[PDB]
């Protein structure tokens, strides 16, 4: 089986706050959060990730 | 990671200085022993 | 440094895993090898959790002469802290089985890698001391008996096996032996007792040697030695005190219990004597009572 | 007898029990009350031991107290257990008395009952079919002898045969030596001056035998 | 003997699992019956082999 | 790049309750609030800065 | 000729040719039940029936359960090989005979048939080949050298197990020298059928050199 | 076929286990990801020396957790030290689940069944690990072709021909459909059997002490008074037991927690201790004296 | 062995349905062997 | 061997009563009925209620 879930929050998966490295907040600068700064020492393009219930 | 994540009760009620009655927060009521890592003269009922 | 570092706690994969380092590497026959053991530290109670093999080299011309690698040493460090966030750099073992005065050397090196005085692990792998097979030494510094210099010294400590939860589980599984002790029936400690006394004997031979040679054969005089001895003389009973007395008044007492105790099951086994001559005296009326039944049954054929 | 209580591990304790029935294969009447303690045991090692150890005592010389002991073993519910017992009652009762006896019909189907069942282990299953196999060797005329009757001597056939016979556990092949243990029962005439065997018929009280039939 | 193999027993039997309780609502033809487990959802399983 | 493999999808949801934040050096030895000797770690062996979840 | 034990074979085997039961009701029953396609159910009947028609040549069970030998597989089909020789047992000028077509050199189907072939021989022959050993004896010392190639390993392993019951009782040391290149090697399950096979030899002997080596 | 696919006898050593059952306890709740290392011999034999633990990872277990630079990291260590072996397979932790391969681990297992066919699988509970062997099995990928024409059992021959399963569930599920299951065994020397079974000088040590007295003539006292009360139970046991019925003895009278028995293990236990107290006394006053 | 129980909220016609069961989520189950489309309603009880 | 299972952990039931004289049937503190093995060496008489 597939497990029903259904969608609950919506987040966009850069500017999230995944990274926590040398961020702030819980909130990015709302489309970038790695592809500005190298200093978390990561970079991703994932986008709309999305939080179910 | 290599700390491990941890499970909070409180003392239910005292059984004996060794053994001790927690009502879990995740739920079901355990007896459970003590370690040399706390310590027993600060165990007592209702302590967290 | 550190200070604390008093009692030693041993795991029981240390004694094995220090073995197969020897063997798996064709080392023998009093080529050491060198390895690192790492753990928890700066604490009175030192965990020795894990222990693996270095490279090391030695040569039988000067003995003072050796390589250690210390670029696997880093390497070792890095991998390890990943694994488990509890082993770090706690000292080294040496595989025995003896002490040299060699290891003094040795151990400068492990000193300058590591911020405490580090551990020296003797593991004794080809036990030939019937006690001991670990034995836990740290090197000191300490001003030295007889008018001489601030030497350097390897002082010993408790080696104290305590074992790991984790630990316990595959040793007893292993075992399937009585084991060389465990203390449980009246069996095992009259064994112990007799036992006890060999072993008071043996340590204090050695002793009775040491003194001779002081006097005869010129090692030299070590005050510790002597006044550990004094320490053993002033708590040393001595009959016809209060004290001595005391001893012989209990083992009446005592020997009370023990005369009722034996009498007490005398009772038990005598409702047991009682029960068993009843279940004889069922057992005659059973056998009776068949003998009876038989010619019923060959009076029921006869009669149809 | 002292390493088999001693020595705590399972092969050990296994071997030293089936060991006795051929130091004692001549006092094989004696050998039900010594082992009686250790057909009894915790250890189902010891018990499957238990089992051979009958078997091969009482194969050609029978005894009663033995097919008795071994019928709690063939109930005994450690596996094994069972699948040593079946093998071993058809040692016993392979043909020689069984006239006088209800006994070989009955252990007989009692080996059948195993193989219709498939709630059995494959275990007992193979412990009733090497069992029928045995009980009906050679056309149903042969016996297991452990000794030659006519000069009071220990065949080296047999006896040899027997101890790879009872190890199969470990390597199956090695279950093809108890045909070195057969042995024919039956009295045949020669002629004297022409080798060959003469058709004569001799008084004898004797001996209907259809059960196992 | 017997009372070393019996304690053996009761330790042989706790470290099996455990064991449950229901009631029968209905019977299936399936060679099967439905139960409804007491805490639990309801279950058509097999029947032991003694019924 | 054993941290991004626990950043790496899916992971649990949650809310913070309260944060408890104690040092090193709490009675002489630990962070924790207890009576043992030496093992003075941020949160190690001695734990005292916590979040309850 | 009567210490040579050959016509003292066949007197027997006049016996076991006439006077034969074969029960087929048995073995259906164990066709059925214990099947093929099951690895220990093959070997259990395998064993069983090879008993049960023991020392009288018979073909019977052969296209009895021909649908069945084409289940067989792995080291099942081994023993069910060894079999045959339980079942071909006497009969010694046509002993050969029936074993031929499973010898190598005129078989190549399955490395199984070629080895337990072997094991086969030997049962037969046992006590009354002293030819019957040197010709096996050439296949010993023929795969030693090459004897880390598994298939081959297989063929040697029913050749040292067959060597081994036909020079039982007449201490070659020939045959004991060819066992212990085998068991030098630390062949895989041919070490394990060498050893056995030079304690068959040297049986009774007692000397230094067997048992220090 | 081109193999024997009879499943091996895992001869993990004493060493080895140690590592094992350490690195699961402590990662919990986690899935352990390691390797095993030792040297494949026979057709039906492994022994393994030792094991590795590679790094814990968030992604559980796959072909995703294995990490080449890690694995590779190890064994150029090891033959440096000359301590060199192979991997014959690998090894995890369920943190609280029973021993099973599911589908995602049968892949795992698929990469190293490429470098040889013979590789384990082991599952290590250690909440339920209270003994040594249990809830620890191996298991091994069998042919898939094999299953479809029914070769499956041929695990039989070569080996005790014993197996020891547990559970029902997702075991027989894999089972069936996957791989063969086969007892871990674990083997030991005499060098590492005196090793554990010894506790140092300090143990012979423990055996002239005597103790405080006021806990000796305590426990004595504890015992006796004891013995008083459970045995005036056994005065009316033993006044009746005139009435048929085993069992309406042990309801009416008692005999379940039967006083006669309680009472003869505690006298036994006290009496054995004093017989003790007075050796060990009278031998420390003659022998250090 | 055994078979849990679920209840069938709605039918997806492509060989798929929705069940809520006692089991606390819900599954996208399918319509699979010895059963019809037709042979079922919703709202009526299934068998998993 | 025995007497480690007997020590922690352990979670709270509440036996109720008995179905045979060494099986009995609980009902735990996690809301689950479990029908239970008795252990020798406890009582059977002060344990029915």
């Amino acid at each position: 089986p597939l497990q029903v879930a259904r969608c609950t929050k919506i987040i966009k998966g850069n500017g999230e706050s995944d990274e926590t490295t040398t961020d702030n907040n819980n909130s990015g600068n709302s489309n970038s959060n790695s592809n500005q700064q190298s200093t978390d020492a990561d970079e991703d393009d994932e986008d709309a990730k999305y939080v179910i219930n | 990671l290599q700390s491990i994540g941890q499970l909070i009760g409180e003392v239910m009620k005292e059984l004996s200085e060794e053994k001790y009655i927690v009502k879990a927060s995740s739920g079901p009521r355990y007896i459970v022993g003590v370690r040399n890592s706390v310590d027993r003269s600060k165990l007592k009922k209702g302590v967290r | 440094m550190s200070l604390q570092h008093e009692k030693v706690t041993i795991a029981p994969l240390v004694l094995l895993s220090a073995l197969d380092h020897y063997e798996r590497t064709q080392t023998k026959e009093n080529k050491r090898c060198v390895g690192v053991i790492l753990g928890d530290a700066n604490s009175s109670t030192i965990r020795v959790t894990n222990s693996f093999a270095l490279p090391f080299e030695e040569d039988e011309k000067n003995s003072d002469v050796w390589f250690l690698d210390h670029n696997y040493i880093e390497n070792m460090n890095e991998m390890c802290k990943k694994i488990n966030a509890k082993e770090k750099l706690i000292g080294w073992y040496h595989s025995g089985p003896k002490l040299r005065a060699s290891d003094l050397k040795i151990n400068e090196l492990f000193k300058k890698y590591t911020q405490n005085n580090p551990l020296l692990l003797i593991v004794d792998v080809k036990q030939q001391g019937v006690g001991l097979p670990t034995d836990a030494y740290v090197a000191i510094e300490q001003v030295k008996d007889d008018g001489t210099s601030t030497e350097k010294t390897f002082l010993h400590l408790p080696c104290t096996i305590e074992a790991e939860e984790a630990e316990e589980i595959g040793v007893e599984h292993l075992l399937r032996d009585v084991r060389d002790q465990a203390a449980g029936g009246l069996s095992i400690r009259l064994t112990n007792q007799l036992k006890s006394l060999k072993g008071l004997q043996s340590k204090l031979k050695d002793v009775v040697e040491y003194l001779d040679k002081v006097i005869n054969k010129e090692l030299p005089i070590n005050h510790t030695i002597l006044g550990k001895l004094q320490d053993v003389f002033n708590l040393l009973p001595n009959l016809g005190t209060p004290d001595d007395d005391e001893i012989d008044v209990e083992n009446h007492d005592r020997i009370n219990i023990s005369n009722n105790l034996q009498k007490a099951l005398t009772v038990k086994t005598n409702d047991e004597l009682m029960v068993i001559y009843i279940s004889n005296l069922v057992r005659s009326i059973i056998a009776f009572d068949d003998l009876i039944e038989n010619k019923i049954q060959n009076k029921k054929i006869q009669e149809q | 007898l002292h390493v088999a209580v001693s020595d705590s591990n399972d092969d050990v304790r296994r071997a030293a029990v089936i060991a006795l029935g051929f130091v004692l294969l001549r006092d094989y009447t004696t050998v039900p009350r010594i082992v009686q303690l250790l057909s009894k045991s915790h250890n189902a090692h010891v018990r499957c031991g238990t089992a051979f150890a009958l078997g091969i005592a009482c194969a050609g010389k029978g005894l009663q107290s033995a097919i008795d002991v071994l019928d709690p073993l063939t109930k005994d519910p450690v596996d094994f257990v069972r699948q040593a017992a079946m093998i071993a009652l058809s040692m016993i009762l392979i043909q020689q008395t069984e006239k006088l006896n209800p006994q070989v019909a009955d252990i007989n189907k009692n080996f059948l009952s195993v193989i219709t069942n498939k709630h059995q282990e494959g275990l007992a299953k193979f412990g009733a079919c090497v069992a029928q196999g045995i009980m009906n060797a050679g056309g149903r005329n042969v016996t297991i002898q452990l000794e030659n009757a006519d000069t009071g001597t220990l065949d080296t056939k047999s006896v040899v045969g027997l101890v790879m016979f009872s190890q199969f556990w470990y390597w199956f092949p090695l279950a093809h030596f108890l045909s070195l243990s057969f042995t024919p029962t039956t009295v045949i005439g020669i002629r004297g001056s022409d080798q060959a065997i003469p058709k004569f018929q001799m008084n004898c009280y004797a001996k209907e035998d259809a059960f196992s039939y | 003997n017997d009372k070393v193999r019996f304690i053996k027993d009761e330790l042989r039997l706790l470290q099996e699992p455990g064991s449950y309780v229901g009631e029968v609502i209905k019977i299936v033809s399936d060679k099967k019956v439905l139960v409804k487990v007491q805490p639990e959802g309801k279950y058509i399983v097999d029947v032991a082999k003694d019924i | 790049e054993k941290i991004k493999n626990n950043r790496q999808l899916p992971y649990l949801v949650a809310n913070v309750v309260e944060v408890m934040d104690m040092n090193e050096i709490e009675d002489k030895e630990n962070s924790e609030s207890t009576t043992q000797g030496g093992n003075v770690n941020l949160d190690n062996t001695a734990v005292g800065k916590a979040a309850v979840v | 000729n009567i210490l040579s034990g050959l016509p003292t074979c066949d007197y027997y085997n006049t016996f076991l040719l006439n006077n034969k039961n074969i029960d087929i009701g048995l073995l259906n029953k164990s066709k059925s039940s214990l099947d093929g396609k099951f690895s220990l159910f093959h070997t259990a009947v395998s064993v069983a029936n090879g008993f049960m028609h023991a020392g009288t040549t018979d073909n019977s069970f052969i296209k009895a359960n021909l649908p069945w030998l084409g289940k067989a597989q792995n080291w099942a089909k081994f023993t069910a090989t060894a079999s045959l020789g339980v079942i071909h047992k006497g009969n010694l000028l046509e002993g050969k005979k029936v074993m031929a077509p499973y010898l190598p050199g005129s078989r190549a189907s399955s490395r199984f048939i070629k080895g337990g072939s072997l094991y086969g021989l030997g049962l037969i022959y046992a006590g009354f080949g002293r030819d019957t050993t040197d010709y096996l004896k050439n296949i010993i010392v023929e795969n030693s050298g090459t004897s880390g190639d598994e298939d081959v390993d297989v063929l040697l392993h029913g050749a040292s197990l067959g060597i081994g019951l036909a020079a039982m009782g007449s201490a070659n040391i020939e045959v004991y020298e060819a066992l212990k290149e085998v068991l030098y090697n630390d062949s895989a399950t041919s070490g394990e059928a060498a050893a056995l096979g030079m304690g068959l030899c040297m049986l009774g002997t007692g000397k230094p050199e067997a048992i220090h080596d | 076929t081109g193999r024997d696919d009879t499943k091996e006898t895992v001869y993990i050593s004493s060493i080895a286990l140690l590592k094992m059952l350490k690195h699961g306890r402590a990662g919990v709740p986690m899935e352990v990801m390691g390797l095993m290392l030792g040297e494949f011999v026979d057709d039906y034999t492994v022994n393994v020396v030792d094991v590795f633990a590679m790094p814990q990872s968030g992604t559980g277990v796959s072909v995703e957790a294995v990490d080449d630079v890690f694995q590779a990291k190890m064994m150029d260590m090891l033959k440096q030290t000359g301590r060199d072996q192979m991997v014959v397979g690998w090894y995890h932790s369920h943190p609280g689940f029973g021993c099973w391969l599911s589908s995602v681990d049968v892949n795992t297992q698929k990469s190293f069944e490429q470098l040889n066919s013979r590789a384990v699988a082991v599952v290590v509970d250690p909440i339920q690990s209270v003994k040594g062997k249990v809830v620890i099995d191996a298991f091994r990928l069998i042919d898939t072709g094999a299953l479809i024409n029914n070769l499956e059992p041929r695990q039989t021959t070569s080996n005790t021909g014993l197996l020891n399963k547990a559970n029902i569930q997702a075991l027989i599920h894999g089972l069936n459909r996957h791989y063969y299951s086969l007892n871990i065994d674990y083997h030991k020397t005499a060098k590492e059997t005196k090793m554990l079974m010894n506790l140092h000088k300090e143990q012979w040590q423990s055996g002239l002490k005597m103790y405080d007295y006021e806990e000796k003539e305590e426990s004595n006292l504890a015992a006796t008074k004891s013995m008083v009360k459970i045995a005036e139970q056994y005065s009316k046991r033993i006044e009746e037991e005139k009435e048929l019925t085993e069992e309406e003895l042990k309801t009416r009278y008692v005999g379940r927690q039967d006083p006669k028995k309680h009472l003869s293990e505690t006298a036994d236990e006290t009496l054995e201790n004093n017989i003790v107290s007075v050796l060990t006394a009278g031998v420390n006053s003659v022998a250090i004296k | 062995n055994p078979l849990s129980i679920g209840t069938l909220e709605e039918i997806i016609d492509d060989d798929h349905a929705i069940v809520t069961s006692p089991t606390m989520p819900d599954y996208y189950v399918s319509i699979l062997s010895f059963v019809d489309k037709e042979l079922l309603e919703p709202g009526c009880s299934v068998l998993l | 061997e025995v007497k480690r299972i007997q020590s922690v952990p352990l979670v709270i039931g509440q036996f109720l009563e008995p179905i045979d004289q060494n099986t009995g049937i609980v009902s735990s503190t996690t809301g689950m009925s479990y029908v239970v093995r008795i252990l020798s060496t406890l009582d059977r008489e002060l344990l029915k209620p």
